[PDB]
């Protein structure tokens, strides 16, 4: 469906309920 | 069938691709989607003989 490059299916991601995230894009990687 | 690019607005960080083809402009007058004066297509073939 319009140049499907990558797929990813894994464990549930979103589970006095403060949550924190950090996204960084370094040398061709997403962490 | 095998293509490559001349020029881009900025340098490439390692390990990525550029797929979309946009007509670059290097002047005050915009290209407006027309490859006329001061407008060049980015991709052309190798032409192997």
């Amino acid at each position: 469906a319009n140049n499907c490059t990558f797929e990813y299916v894994s464990q549930p991601f979103l589970m006095k309920n403060l949550r924190e995230f950090v996204f960084k894009n370094i040398d061709g990687y997403f962490k | 069938n095998y293509l490559y690019r001349l020029l881009r607005k900025s340098k490439l960080k390692p390990f990525e691709r550029d797929i979309s083809t946009e007509i670059y402009q290097a002047g005050n007058k915009p290209c407006n989607g027309v490859a006329g004066p001061n407008c060049y297509s980015p991709l052309q073939s190798y032409g192997f003989r």
